[PDB]
Formats: C-alpha cells, structure tokens, sequence
C-alpha cells in the first residue's frame, strides 16, 4: 500500500522555523521525485519545489528560494522541507506528493501525503 | 513561469445536471514532441486532500467515474461533469506538469443544489 504520512501539527512562533517530514513507504523511495505543495484556505494549492531522492537535486519555485531548503534520507525513507523566518502569512497545510509522468505526458501527481497544519502564532 | 486560470470561480448546479468547467494557461503544455499535454485535474472534496481525477489532458485514472471527463488541447481544456452527483460537491484544480514551476489554477468550486 503506497503511503506518503506527515504530522498532523506545527505550531511555531513568529520568526521562528520548522523542519517537516513526510515518510514514504511501498514504494522504490529513489524512483520517484518528492514534490511539496502549499495550500492556504481560500487561496488554493501552490508548488513549492521538488527534489530527487537519489542525487538530491532540488528544484524551487522562486517565490521559494530561501525560504524553503529540501532534503531526504535515503537511509529512512523521509523527505524534508525547512522553512525559515515564518510569518502569518506562511501558516497553512503544506503536502508532499508524488509525480509519475509516462505516457509522454504530464507529471501527474498521483499520491499525496495527510498533510501538516503549522500555524505561525 | 505558465499561469493557469479556471472559471467560473463557482458554480451551484442540482443533482443529475450538466457542469463544464474551463482551464486555460498562458503557455501551451504540449510538447512538440509527444504531442500530449501536461495538464492534470485534480478534485478536492471539504475536508480532504486533493485527489488526481485525470491526467495528460485525458486519461481518467482509475476508480474515477466516467461522468467526468477531461477535454481540450494547448492552451484550452474542459473538465464536463456529464449528470452531477451530491458526492461531486468539492473544488476542481487543473494543473500544469510540464515542466518547473508546476502551478495550478485557481479553482472552480462546484456547489450542489438540493431540497
């Protein structure tokens, strides 16, 4: 049973950070690349970046960079986002998916995680 | 980067009735190459995560009801809603995974109208 599962919570202070994990399992962890996705109530969903697992290579939104760093460990099975100085308008549920993209097509994701809700308070 | 936009931003429609929804982007998703685009629908029912409905700009993926089905090329795609079910309720996002930044559209919620 493939499965992408987060902590349902983060609480941080203003100016504050946090490191969220998302473990998979079911899965080649190396075979796929993580996605990170931001969703704010009303706004609607937002791509943060993404990064292969077996080299590490990241690619960011650059409405991101420097404000998200992701990293994995191959050894666990987790993959990870920092996200630093947070401010209110960083509070949100953020998810971590997965992209297949055969067929000639797109990458379509097709697995997502429970999701985190971190409010900056 | 694409942008992608959706409308209506909201529809209300009654069990049973047609619903078209509209995605365009500003840039087009096919390749030139493949000849398919990257477009994927995603469907989002309250208090859940987004869940993948169709992909390329057509294939619906399985478990996913042939009510819905995704249309179109370029830079204009159709999700149609062939008879609306109460479970239908929730907002669909289409989404561009051709290539970095992947971004979505904003959103068409679908309301259900009932007695």
């Amino acid at each position: 049973e493939v499965k992408l599962e987060q902590s349902g919570a983060e609480l941080a202070r203003p100016g504050a950070s946090v490191k969220l994990s998302c473990k998979a399992s079911g899965y080649t962890f190396a075979s796929y690349w993580m996605q990170w996705v931001k969703q704010r109530p009303g706004q609607g969903l937002e791509w943060i970046g993404a990064i292969y697992p077996g080299d590490g290579d990241t690619w960011y939104t650059q409405k991101f960079k420097g404000k998200a760093t992701l990293t994995a460990d191959k050894s666990s099975s987790t993959a990870y986002m920092q996200l630093s100085s947070l401010a209110s308008e960083d509070s949100a549920v953020y998810y971590c998916a997965r992209p297949p993209y055969y067929y000639g097509t797109t990458y379509y994701f097709d697995y997502w995680g429970q999701g985190t809700t971190l409010t900056v308070s | 980067d694409i942008v992608m936009t959706q409308s209506p931003s909201s529809l209300a429609m009654s069990v049973g009735q047609k619903v078209t929804m509209s995605c365009k982007s500003s840039q087009s998703l096919l390749d030139s190459r493949n000849q398919k685009n990257y477009l994927a629908w995603y469907q989002q029912k309250p208090g859940q995560s987004p869940k993948l409905l169709v992909y390329f700009a057509s294939t619906r993926e399985s478990g996913v009801p042939d009510r819905f089905i995704g249309s179109g090329s370029g830079t204009d795609f159709t999700l149609t809603i062939s008879s609306v079910q109460a479970e239908d309720l929730a907002d669909y996002f289409c989404q561009q995974h051709y290539s970095t930044p992947l971004t979505f559209g904003a959103g068409t919620k679908l309301e259900l109208k009932r007695a």
